[PDB]
């Protein structure tokens, strides 16, 4: 299946915390194809920015597959 | 609190924080905290370890190099087809979706709402629906 | 955020009270205020057939959906006028908000980046809103059209 | 295709492919060249199975072509038999895949979303795949009508 | 069983039986006959099998019946032998069923916990097993002997 | 299960080999099981109309559907064609396994407790599984529908 | 994907019927299957001794056992069986599908930079690799080892 | 769950007293026995795996239960019962250091009569396999230990019965 | 208590307890008749310490024993001490145990609301625990007082 | 990771088993334990302070502070301090590790990149971790202040 | 020993506790008395692991037989290297205070690894118990203790 390599910014605006948020506040990671749209809109609504995204695996606009 | 039961979270990735020093250490350590958390997941989706040949080595190897995050490996357990064995397939479609809310959400179901909810995805998209839309929830995005 | 929030904000890094040509602002946006919501209330009713004559304008009959094109196969279809619909929503949210922050916030971010790794055409996402736009402004009528107009166009830049 | 089923389920579960597995595999493989020429057969016949079909749809549904109706006008007429076209071709592509995967990702996934933006009925152009099957049938040999019968079957499910 | 396979995948999915999977029913449901007679040749021969197997087992592991090793002693050489029955019993099963899925419930999951805790070893119980394949292909016709072959492989696979 | 591992697990726990009479009871399985295939292809492809023609046949233009009737309200008539294809889908899955083992699993165990709760009525739940076998009876025809007949009767004994 | 999806894809994309030339590759697959499905049977079998000689051959009694070297510790030897372990298993995969793509899709991709993180030494990893086609050439047999060598050989290259 | 000193605690907060020399001589009375019951834990985690072993061996195998039509015939059931065995052991282990029985009721004792009755596995074999493991534990960890240990056993033994 | 937390974190990661673990259960236990004696000589010097710490309070703040104050009068005087006396037993449990949680559930969660209900202002109790604090650690030896000092100061944090 | 874990690292892809030289260096580090350990708690004491004095110092009565500065409203004030108390805590525990690792697994990866998304000032951020360190040497006292001034100026080298 | 206390405050994202900073103290005391341990046991090392090689093989004959792994030159001295291997890791927990090091480098995969190998993983528990029986008796009683805690982790582990 295709898959989304995804580099994401997130700020933690409603409160302050203690232990090292470093982990959420910034990430890589990978995402099927599929979930990717849902994280994004989660990364959007946080508040955070998507520094970058690249598709990871599968080919460009591939008919079936 | 101590009225609680213990929570884990991912504090850091070991893959990503390649040593300056020492690469070769041996002793290396912090590996302890990674592999921790993959024997509490499989005790909180499952609620037992699983046998030799069931486990899934595969995320649990992206989990340690860092590739995919926490979040991601719980999906993958969710998505198993041991998982789908195990609760899916020998219950009443109801039976099973409030077992596997209690397992992945963290408490039984509140309302009729919820249990329609995911029984109407249950009869357009089957099993595969279901833990979907609970690990997509905004619920589940909140707490954990 | 929104208009008044903006003036707000504005305010607050500068340190100054709001002030009687802040207020004027504000003041503008309240009279605007009403046409808005009855601008919103038309676009909701409307939208799956606003998205549907977009469509007929600039989408179908044409290369993309021949085979080939992006948008051929049912899956790439059903994705870009999903993809569609979302503009629509944000772009109604921002009229009533008054602010362009949100296309910025939701819409804007990300969307470019996803788009060029697919190999999504952005000039022809661009004329689907500039349809989208066309539509609404008959909907909407013609002072909601001006206020609705800006907001596509500022999708559209992004 | 049925391999591309089986290695997913394999890869799923970590492990190499099962006999049982294996063994649908072998069948495919035997299967495969009369799985050809049932294609072939269809293909051949391509362009007259479509005109048929599409007008014992027609006369079947009055209202599809008829003002009110989609498919009314010769463009739109011309469209509803595009489609039906496109339907034959991928039942093809699923007869020699053995496995309707290859159906599925090009004609069934949104495919209600996409007739609903075009406002088309859903339930008419199953009847005009059913059309074409009682065509495509009645061209092909009783055990090879059988096979593609599944495929169109399939479709008309689908949808 | 391969319908039983087949059916839990649509249920998964919520969908009705593909075509491809009801195919591979029917080419099931052809081969069942063929397949009776081939685990009845095998359950006939069942006992010289496991003795054969027996023996060559121990020419290649004298260690397994060594005062160290687990098998030695007539009790545990009984042991060893009605385990080789079982797994026996287990593969005609399964080429009944066209599946391993039976063979799997009954004998793979958990065998590696089981024997450790017995303190058996897992490679000594495969070559038994493969032992057992060499002897039963023997008496199988060639054809015969491939689809056995399948479901002896499959088990030396999972231990 | 299926009628095979039925087989297979009674010789299991018996620890017996498989016998000439377990091997006929087998046989008997493989000989119905191509009419057994030809059937559900039928009525998968035939599945939403067995569902409209069954629920023309008992449920609608009926009290329910009037305003105080249990399907009354898009809702619930929504909720009662779902319960309807779950029926349909499983009495399928039944058919091809050649047992009525999965009904009880999955359909059958708790859903008298459900509609208690809910207050669907049993008995006419019961009249849209028997309308909806009249139709597929039809679509399968004679040989076929006698195998459909029995997991359908199956699913309207659970209930009642 | 596999050989059949790929000509599909390929034919899809251009709108055409398939044709008596893609008729005549698919044939050309099918014939050639049958000996594949013989030797996926023949290395899942053998896989765990496969793996052991590669080993033997190659990895054990070095300068990587030894302190110092990459597969030094326990945990360390371990992975490098587990790569070597999915190398093979993705191998037989693609000598069914007749395709190299999904080695690209699964092992390929990312690999070599992981390793340079690592600091795994990928011309030994190549030479497990190689090892291990020889090790599979004996057990499935001429007709067979052709097919499945080219695969290794991918794996190699990448 | 509690422990020895917490439930010395809990009960005079119930009360509202302060500490007094009668509670403190049966504090007094668990720090003493802490060192010995470290010691058993260790020994018995490290001869888990064996002590399973013999435990079995005594009771489980080589019996009906094993034989086809048994409840431990087949893998799956055999390393099913294995499993709650090694359950059952570590608990004990754990209510040992506690010195508390209070974490075998919470998560142990809890539903398992209704479980094991629902499953049809057979209470009365599984109390001896406890029992079993009790006198293997016995031996490793010695007199002094064993008195400690046999207790907790005792207690699971009971709650299932 | 200690033992409970390790058994905690062994039963959550389901393996026997490490020889880590294992080790600070040890040191506890050696520790613990040391332990014992600090909050037997708190527990004798309660009386002493209650009454020194609450004019210390008091002189500290003059506000809460006074009309207005909620600490003003005799009953609510009284009160006053015995929210004071409870502290101190919680503390000398807290020793004894070698954690925080034996007071943390019986006096730190939801405090703040209990307080803000009877309207007793939340700083001025804090003041009395902190002198309670300095009291105690005079009749303590420096090393038992260091000890003792931890637990007064959690309850300090705790309360703000 | 520790010191004394770097020695039997170092000696362990050595292979070598432990010798009285590397006993020497484990020694080094035991006899300075006893100082690390009594500079730790001075600054687990001082810790609030420490952090006001270094922000008296560096952070407040500036443009920071001032409105459309980064330290501007309550809430990046407080994210400003928290970030003060984690550096000085991170320090604190390598001084008694006696490794600066901690310090790069935990701290300094990825803190650069997070600083310039969020648009915070990296040395300003520096400034204040020096002016920390100056704190911390008064009151830890000379021999203490040698060792901690190593961790804290690796902190400022990092971001 | 400080590495765990370090990490225990991390998690609590508090400064290091009193009780935790005495063990630290502690530790760093034992620490002298803790080498002097691991150096006798070095000094024996040779010894011990033949004595507890051969103890082991007297117990079970078919390790070192025709079939078995052990058995032949090569295979008895790989054996006996392994035994020394874990030896040391025992010398390296003691001086370290923890089994992390050991755990690291000798019980993380072991299990793979030795299946790989077929060695059979109860035979290698057994010779590590023998080592312990060997280590105790030259080891003073106090001493013996303290090792034979680092033994049984072993023994546990695998
Ligand atoms: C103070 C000297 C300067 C300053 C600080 C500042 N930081 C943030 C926000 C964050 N800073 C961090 C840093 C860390 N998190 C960790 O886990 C670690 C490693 C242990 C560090 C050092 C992070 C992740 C954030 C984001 C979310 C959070 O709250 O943690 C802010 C807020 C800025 C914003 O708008 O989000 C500020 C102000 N900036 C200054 O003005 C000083 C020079
Ligand atoms: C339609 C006007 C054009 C078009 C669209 C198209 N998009 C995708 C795939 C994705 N689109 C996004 C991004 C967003 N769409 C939104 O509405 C929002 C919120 C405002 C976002 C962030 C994403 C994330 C994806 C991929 C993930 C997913 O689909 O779940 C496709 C599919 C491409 C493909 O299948 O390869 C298409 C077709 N393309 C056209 O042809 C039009 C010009
Ligand atoms: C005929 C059986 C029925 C019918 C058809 C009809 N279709 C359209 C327009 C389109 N149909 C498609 C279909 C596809 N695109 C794909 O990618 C696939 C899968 C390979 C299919 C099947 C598309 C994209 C269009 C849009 C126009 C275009 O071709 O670019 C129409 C006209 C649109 C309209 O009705 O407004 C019609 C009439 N209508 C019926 O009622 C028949 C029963
Ligand atoms: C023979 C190839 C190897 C061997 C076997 C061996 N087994 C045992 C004991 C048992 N074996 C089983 C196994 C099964 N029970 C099941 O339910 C199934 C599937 C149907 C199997 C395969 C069981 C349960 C036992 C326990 C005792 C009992 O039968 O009740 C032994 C002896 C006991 C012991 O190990 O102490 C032996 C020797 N041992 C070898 O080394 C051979 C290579
Ligand atoms: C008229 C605008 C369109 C139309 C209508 C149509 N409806 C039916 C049959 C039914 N429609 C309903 C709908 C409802 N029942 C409810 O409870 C509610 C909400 C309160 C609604 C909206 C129902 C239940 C039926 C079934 C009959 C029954 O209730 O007994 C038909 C006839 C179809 C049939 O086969 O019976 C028709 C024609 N048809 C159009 O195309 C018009 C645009
Ligand atoms: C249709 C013939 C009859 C009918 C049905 C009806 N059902 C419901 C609601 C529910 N139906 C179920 C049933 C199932 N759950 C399962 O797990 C299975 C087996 C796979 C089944 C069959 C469930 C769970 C619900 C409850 C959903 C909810 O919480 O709303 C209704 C709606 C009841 C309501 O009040 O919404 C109806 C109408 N009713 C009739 O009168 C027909 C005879
Ligand atoms: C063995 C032939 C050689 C070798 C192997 C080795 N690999 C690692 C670590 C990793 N290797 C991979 C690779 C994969 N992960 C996947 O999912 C796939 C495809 C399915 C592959 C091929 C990854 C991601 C890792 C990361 C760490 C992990 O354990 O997951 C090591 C360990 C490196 C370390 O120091 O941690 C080793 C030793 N190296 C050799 O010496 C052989 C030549
Ligand atoms: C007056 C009612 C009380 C009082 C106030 C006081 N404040 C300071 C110093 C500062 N106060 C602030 C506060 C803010 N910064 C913000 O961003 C906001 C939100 C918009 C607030 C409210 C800050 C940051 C400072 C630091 C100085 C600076 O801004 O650079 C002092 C000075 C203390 C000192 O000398 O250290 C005082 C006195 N103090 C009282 O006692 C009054 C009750
Ligand atoms: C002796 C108790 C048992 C035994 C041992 C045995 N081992 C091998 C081969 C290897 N064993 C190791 C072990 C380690 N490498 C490490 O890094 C560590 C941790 C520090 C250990 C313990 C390795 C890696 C090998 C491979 C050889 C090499 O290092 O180059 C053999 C030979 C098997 C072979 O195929 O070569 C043997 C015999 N076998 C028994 O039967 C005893 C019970």
């Amino acid at each position: 299946s295709r898959y989304f390599k995804v580099t994401a910014c997130i700020p933690s605006l409603k409160r302050v915390r203690t232990g090292r948020e470093l982990q959420n506040t910034f990430f890589t990671k990978l995402v099927p194809y599929e979930n990717w749209f849902t994280e994004q809109q989660r990364i959007q609504k946080a508040g955070g920015k998507v520094l970058s995204v690249k598709l990871f695996t599968g080919v460009q606009g591939a008919n079936t597959g | 609190t101590t009225l609680g039961p213990k929570i884990f979270k991912l504090t850091q990735n070991v893959g990503f924080r390649s040593k300056g020093m020492v690469q070769n250490a041996g002793v290396v350590t912090v590996e302890g905290s990674v592999q921790a958390l993959i024997t509490a997941a499989y005790q909180q989706i499952f609620g037992r370890q699983l046998y030799q040949g069931q486990r899934l080595k595969v995320a649990e190897i992206k989990l340690e190099n860092g590739e995919t995050t926490v979040k991601e490996f719980v999906r993958a357990l969710g998505r198993s087809e041991i998982f789908r064995k195990l609760y899916w397939e020998p219950f009443y479609v109801c039976k099973a979706i409030e077992y596997i809310h209690r397992r992945l959400l963290g408490r039984p179901t509140y309302d009729r709402v919820e249990n329609n909810r995911y029984f109407d995805i249950a009869s357009k998209k089957g099993f595969y629906g279901v833990v979907d839309a609970m690990l997509n929830s905004n619920e589940y995005q909140e707490v954990f | 955020q929104d208009a008044i929030t903006a003036v707000i904000n504005n305010y607050d890094v500068q340190g100054k009270y709001l002030d009687g040509a802040a207020l004027d602002k504000l003041k503008a946006y309240f009279t605007t205020g009403a046409v808005r919501v009855r601008a919103a209330a038309v676009i909701s009713s409307n939208a799956t057939t606003i998205i549907k004559e977009a469509a007929a304008k600039a989408l179908i009959y044409s290369d993309l959906t021949r085979p080939g094109g992006n948008m051929y196969t049912t899956r790439r279809y059903a994705a870009c006028i999903r993809d569609m619909d979302y503009f629509l929503r944000y772009a109604t949210y921002a009229m009533l908000a008054g602010d362009p922050s949100i296309l910025d916030e939701r819409v804007l971010n990300g969307l470019k980046e996803t788009y060029n790794s697919l190999g999504v055409p952005i000039a022809a996402t661009v004329g689907g809103i500039q349809a989208m736009k066309e539509v609404v402004g008959g909907l909407v009528g013609p002072d909601a059209a001006k206020e609705a107009s800006i907001y596509f166009d500022y999708l559209s830049s992004g | 295709s049925v391999l591309t089923k089986a290695i997913v389920n394999a890869d799923a579960e970590a492990r190499y492919l099962s006999p049982g597995e294996l063994d649908r595999i072998k069948s495919f493989v035997a299967s495969g060249e009369r799985r050809l020429r049932i294609a072939q057969t269809l293909t051949e016949a391509r362009e007259r199975i479509v005109k048929q079909a599409g007008d014992q749809l027609f006369q079947k549904r009055p209202d599809v072509v008829s003002p009110g109706g989609n498919a009314y006008g010769e463009k739109m007429t011309a469209l509803c038999l595009r489609d039906l076209d496109y339907y034959l071709r991928l039942v093809t592509y699923g007869i020699v895949a053995g496995d309707v995967t290859p159906i599925e990702e090009i004609g069934i996934i949104g495919v209600k979303e996409m007739y609903n933006s075009l406002q088309t009925p859903i339930p008419a152009v199953a009847e005009g795949v059913r059309a074409m099957k009682n065509v495509a049938t009645s061209l092909l040999s009783g055990d090879d009508a059988a096979e593609a019968g599944f495929y169109f079957d399939y479709l008309v499910g689908a949808m």
